[PDB]
């Protein structure tokens, strides 16, 4: 007897999927949702951008030697690298993250000059073999160390003010050098008993200079740690001092925002892409991915997963 | 499955048909043919085609780091960001894991949905002139030349027109 | 769609059901006629009532301020909070978008299901006193005047009562 | 003779979203987003306080512009833009978690210190700063302690606060930091100053950092806060000689509250259980699109403009 | 339901069928008779078996502590903690409701399936020989024993043989 | 005239469950998602644990006499009980949760001695009726109280150096003493002014013994509040001071990882667990959870429902 039958395809060895009933569903086809691959460069392509090199953020604020390139200028994308130097005299920063955060959520810096000076009794001009520009001895370009100019003598009490006269805020830094022996602390200040007060309208502070013995960091024992806060337009900040202020002698400005990202993948200004990470760049329009959990940028979202498969086909049932 | 015909009462698939999803064979005085359907197997894949389109839609936020690859956190922050990061991908682990499940099993039930709407229009083009072997197949009490199987396929098969016969030869 | 009827082989909506989401339209000698039908109507509108009500009831949460609106919040700690509240956002934003796609689907396929439903207890009604259109009518092989057509409406059709002329009908 | 079955449809559909089919036409269908909101805090129901041009800090210690909102009860506090919290001017260590902690309140008492002072110490010391009915004044729950004499080494003086009652009360104390030594000494007099603070579970050293610094209220000084919890049964000793900027009163939080911050009129005729900058949030809806800063019981923020919902079938017209 | 059975055009369900979820009763000339159907019994047990097996699937990203029991946190990372803490468990509510509230509906459905498709089965392998009751019977146009029961049960009734019998009682 | 009939079963009582469309929906059989009921016990069959009882984590580190048996050890799993004591000469330690929390992610403490000497003016080992060993006085057994020899005597200027010669990083710890009045102050150390001095290649800082009455804990209105650093492998750390410091005889290194739970619940060896609470255990197969919102380990999600049940069988249709 004549007949017509209705049927549909299948393929030889089907591709396995998870449904909600099964964990071993055949399908004639599927594609993968889960993204495992990564670009082991930065794509920079339609960006304006700053690679840092040997450069840490916080040194483009303070001015130290390996950060010249580096002390002003506009970018949307910000790169930081690994062991990148902040400070060639050794110390740190109070609230370090905070600013490093700061710096790369940024999208340009400028610098103003404070205008500070110094009577003949104060000198401003010294260096230390620390910091070294040109082959000679140099100091953090955006600040300067005060000591008294004829040695052993009381660093004259002095008052230095800066006044925002602009109509953004300014974020001022400054140091406080910490000697590693009292003969030094008394060589390069005096005997008297020292204090730095620092204020504005919405700040202040005051810090005085530990002295003691510790370990040679880059040559020295002596340190100096670094301060800072943001005075708002209109607004000035007065710093009172009678011995070991490193005073600024410019400010900056952030300005705009950008995108920051840590990396030491090498850049490629012939890709694009949203998404980065330590590692490269991550380009898929898959929607999750198992590279890392810490990515930056408009990213596919991490998951616990190597593959996620989604079916593109029907049940496959071979002959 | 949910509707009954893939991996149901058609017994297996055919992996002799490359030009289509869904398909007929037939067999009359002539022999032998078979040939895909393309209205079906569209149907199936543009609902497979919206679900991909839908997968790859974008989610515009911009992220900013709030760790550092390169230098140390504080320890108090640094795991309340640890709580919290993972506590994210556990809830994206487990929305990417159902979402997919979820829909193969859709795509699943569309297909055999497609494989059913095919097979019950055939059903109705026919109507009395033919009969259910339980198989996938309609026997037809009447003389279909390959011409008549493609008007079938075509669907212009006019059961009018082949009837009176096909009454003869159900009840003979 | 998956049920095969809306946007199957029921060609179109009538616009003219004012009345009703499903129902009856006849053509005889004293004329054409429209009517809804109750249960069917019913059956879909509940269901639909039933996800709504779902959707209003939502947490009763009482969420604190973590931020301030009128002041300046420590840099850092307002990086993990920035971070923290928009992966939130996002969750929410994609589940609600999935839940919104997802109850759609299930609402069109709910209808075009009650559809079916419809057709074939009918369908059953006229047992062999009836052929199907594969528009989605019953061809009635007796003289089924308004009466008649009213009796399949109101499900008080008895196949027995004109079966015998329909068999007879049936095979010309 | 022939029955026919069908649908219903329209001429205007809607479009909806599925998973296969961003562009599906339906009968009906009805919005899960919320794009409106009340330009106004719906405050039936609530025992509310407008705190108006008072900051919260300045309810504890006692800023003129606090003198309405030193005590009290309520369900629902409202602090809005530029309240004042110092007339004279400083900041309080761990500002924010102060802020939050009194809006966290249902409500503040204030229970007497006790302390009382020798005759070589003035406790009166009030500011033009601080201006209460047109007279020079001080923040009302501490007092400015000085020196009677012009010049005279405030004495070293003890203070101890014993908390008695069944719950924790929350101490407040500033330091000063005058503008220069002359200001410091015709004070505080000429020694060196320390004031210590310490309780069984608190302990901490303070000493006055002089300088120079702009006038903020016509004043370069500044008076700075510090705030701790003495818990029931224990004691807190404040050891001093000049420079402390001492509390008469100790204030106690009460119960809970929700804390807005909003400049929206108020309005009692209308109820809301969801508040933000802008207002209020009445909705049914599930979602909203307002903003990602809401206080209460609130629908979730999504960056959506609008997500339909189908109320009807697939929408096939003629 | 979705597919039409169960609260459907069956109109209730068996409490006396213990040794099964799906099955036949009958009637002839030796009486009545009761039995399960395995295939589509455990089909449905399966799938049922399958969504439990995923339900218990250990997570298993483990988790420090970032809230003190017995000291007090400090009350700014304190309130940024709970509100993490209050949105994360506001979605896992919310997830947790709906996987549950869509499983049992496509369980229900499913089941409904299970039903329609062995329902499907038997109508097609009756061919002639039966009409469909519409309250899910089959009414038999000719004798039909123990044995002849059995065979439909088993997927082992030939249509062939009583069919010009059966046509005969269908027409008189 | 001869039938058949198809159906399905039912039962005369069935369970509610939720639906999508349907808050009542009658179905055969059912079964609950969210586990309610914990285990009053902490389950610790499998782990190498450490109940520190009346020992406070920090108290591990300087050695309260409550802590004598913590001094060192390994686990996989430490167990804080509530009222633990860390203190026995009142005081309190900088970022002190920060501290508790990294003894709490640790596997093990090791400890390493200083090798401080002290010349024959210093009387180092100044013990305290509130630190009571064998009944009689006693101090921490990690630190030092350094104070005249002489009562009245000037303390002398004194430099103290621990060099960490290991590969990893050592913990180190050390304490300020805060006299209860001047005279105690000239007893233990002395009428001169008083400066501690801390420099480590990572750190510094100074301090000063401030004078002051304060209520009496374990009948000490003295104070000494502590201070810690990490010293890094290859690093030295530098003490310089005359009166007030409170020196390390060891220093710790925290060794692997572990798990850390505060409970008062008591230890079961007999079961095992994978998640804690306050409460004790919660092991279940089920995937969420309404007993706390505060567990560690690995566990079911937290919500806010007390039952969800889950279908595991058909609509249910009496007769
Ligand atoms: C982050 O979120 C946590 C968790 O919600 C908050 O901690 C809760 O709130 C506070 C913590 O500071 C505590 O409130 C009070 O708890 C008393 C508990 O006393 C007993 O404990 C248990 C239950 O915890 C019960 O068995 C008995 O009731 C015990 O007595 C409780 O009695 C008290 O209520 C009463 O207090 C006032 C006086 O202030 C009375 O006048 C009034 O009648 C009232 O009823 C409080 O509820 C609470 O215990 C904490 N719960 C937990 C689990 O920690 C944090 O505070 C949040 N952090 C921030 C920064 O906001
Ligand atoms: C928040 O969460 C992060 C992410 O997990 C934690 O950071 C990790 O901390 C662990 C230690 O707990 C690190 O693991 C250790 O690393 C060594 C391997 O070197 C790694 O070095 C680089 C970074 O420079 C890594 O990115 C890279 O993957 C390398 O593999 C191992 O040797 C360690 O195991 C050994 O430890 C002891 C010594 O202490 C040995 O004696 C044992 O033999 C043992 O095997 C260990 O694996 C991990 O690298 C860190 N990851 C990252 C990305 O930083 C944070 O600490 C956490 N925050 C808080 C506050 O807890
Ligand atoms: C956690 O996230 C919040 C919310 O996103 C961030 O706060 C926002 O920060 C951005 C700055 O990066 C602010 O954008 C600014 O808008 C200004 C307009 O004034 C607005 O002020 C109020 C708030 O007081 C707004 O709500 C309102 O819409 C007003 O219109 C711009 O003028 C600002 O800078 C501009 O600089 C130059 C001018 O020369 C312009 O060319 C630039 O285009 C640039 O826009 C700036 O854009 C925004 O106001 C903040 N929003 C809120 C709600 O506070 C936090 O900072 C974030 N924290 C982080 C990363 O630490
Ligand atoms: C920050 O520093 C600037 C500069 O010192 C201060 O601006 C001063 O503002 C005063 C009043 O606020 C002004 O003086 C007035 O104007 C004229 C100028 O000749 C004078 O004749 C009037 O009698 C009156 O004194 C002036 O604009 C300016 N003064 C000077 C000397 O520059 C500012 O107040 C400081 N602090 C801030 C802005 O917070
Ligand atoms: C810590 O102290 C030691 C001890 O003096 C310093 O010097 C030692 O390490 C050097 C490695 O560069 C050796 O070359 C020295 O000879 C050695 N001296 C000894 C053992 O007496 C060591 O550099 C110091 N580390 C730091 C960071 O300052
Ligand atoms: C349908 O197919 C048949 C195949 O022979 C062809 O003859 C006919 O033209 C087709 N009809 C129409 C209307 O396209
Ligand atoms: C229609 O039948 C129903 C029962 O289905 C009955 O209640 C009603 O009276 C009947 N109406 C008409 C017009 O026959
Ligand atoms: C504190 O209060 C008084 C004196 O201040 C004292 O008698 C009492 O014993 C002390 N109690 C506590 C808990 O310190
Ligand atoms: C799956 O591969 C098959 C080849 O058999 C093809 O139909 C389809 O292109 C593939 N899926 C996708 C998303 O390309
Ligand atoms: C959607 O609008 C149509 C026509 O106004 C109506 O059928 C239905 O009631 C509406 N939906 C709601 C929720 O009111
Ligand atoms: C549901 O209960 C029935 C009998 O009451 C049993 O057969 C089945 O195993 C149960 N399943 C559960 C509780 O998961």
């Amino acid at each position: 007897l004549d007949k017509i039958c209705l049927g549909h395809h299948a393929v030889a060895n089907g591709t396995i999927v998870k449904t909600l009933t099964n964990e071993q569903e055949e399908v004639t086809n599927a594609t993968e949702t889960v993204e495992s691959t990564s670009l082991d460069r930065l794509c920079m392509k339609g960006r304006s951008h700053k690679d840092l090199g040997n450069c840490h953020p916080i040194g483009m604020l303070i001015g130290t030697p390996a950060c010249d390139l580096h002390l002003t200028g506009t970018w949307d994308t910000l790169i930081e690298r690994e062991n990148a130097i902040a400070y060639c005299y050794p110390g740190a920063t109070v609230n370090e993250e905070a600013l490093r955060q700061k710096i790369m959520e940024s999208g340009g810096i400028s610098k103003i000059s404070t205008g500070f000076t110094y009577g003949s009794s104060i000198n401003s001009a010294g260096t230390t073999k620390a910091c070294m520009r040109n082959g000679g001895n140099s100091f953090y370009a955006e600040l300067k160390w005060l000591v008294s100019k004829s040695k052993g003598q009381n660093f004259p009490q002095t008052t230095n003010t800066y006044r925002n006269t602009d109509t953004a805020e300014h974020l001022i830094m400054w140091g406080i050098h910490h000697p590693s022996s009292t003969q030094e602390k008394n060589d390069l200040y005096g005997t008297q008993s020292l204090s730095i007060s620092v204020g504005s309208s919405t700040y202040q502070s005051n810090f005085v200079p530990v002295v003691g013995a510790r370990p040679q960091v880059n040559g020295q024992s002596g340190r100096i740690d670094f301060h800072w806060t943001l005075v708002q337009p209109g607004d000035n900040i007065t710093f009172s001092h009678n011995g070991g202020l490193i005073a600024p002698s410019r400010v900056s400005k952030l300005i705009g925002r950008g995108l920051g990202i840590q990396s030491d993948a090498p850049i490629d200004n012939n890709c694009e892409s949203k998404c980065f990470w330590r590692g490269g760049s991550i380009n898929t329009r898959l929607p999750f991915q198992n590279l890392s959990p810490r990515t930056v940028g408009q990213c596919p979202k991490y998951v616990n997963k190597k593959s996620l498969m989604l079916a593109t086909g029907m049940r496959n049932v071979p002959e | 499955g949910l509707f009954g015909a893939i991996a149901g009462f058609i017994e297996n698939g055919w992996e002799g048909m490359v030009d289509g999803w869904y398909g007929f064979r037939h067999q009359n005085a002539q022999g032998t043919g078979q040939a895909a359907d393309y209205k079906s197997t569209q149907a199936a894949i543009d609902q497979i085609t919206g679900k991909l389109n839908r997968l790859i839609e974008k989610t515009n936020t911009e992220f900013e780091s709030i760790e550092s690859e390169f230098s140390e956190i504080e320890h108090q922050i640094g795991n309340v960001i640890n709580w919290t990061k993972d506590s994210i991908t556990d809830i994206w682990t487990y929305q990417a894991e159902l979402l997919v499940a979820m829909e193969n099993q859709h795509t699943i039930d569309m297909a055999d949905s497609e494989m059913l709407n095919l097979y019950e229009r055939v059903r109705k083009q026919l109507r009395q002139n033919a009969e259910e072997d339980g198989k996938g197949c309609f026997e037809i009490y009447h003389a279909c030349d390959d011409s008549c199987m493609e008007s079938i396929r075509n669907n212009t098969y006019d059961h009018s027109q082949y009837r009176e016969e096909a009454l003869l030869n159900r009840l003979n």
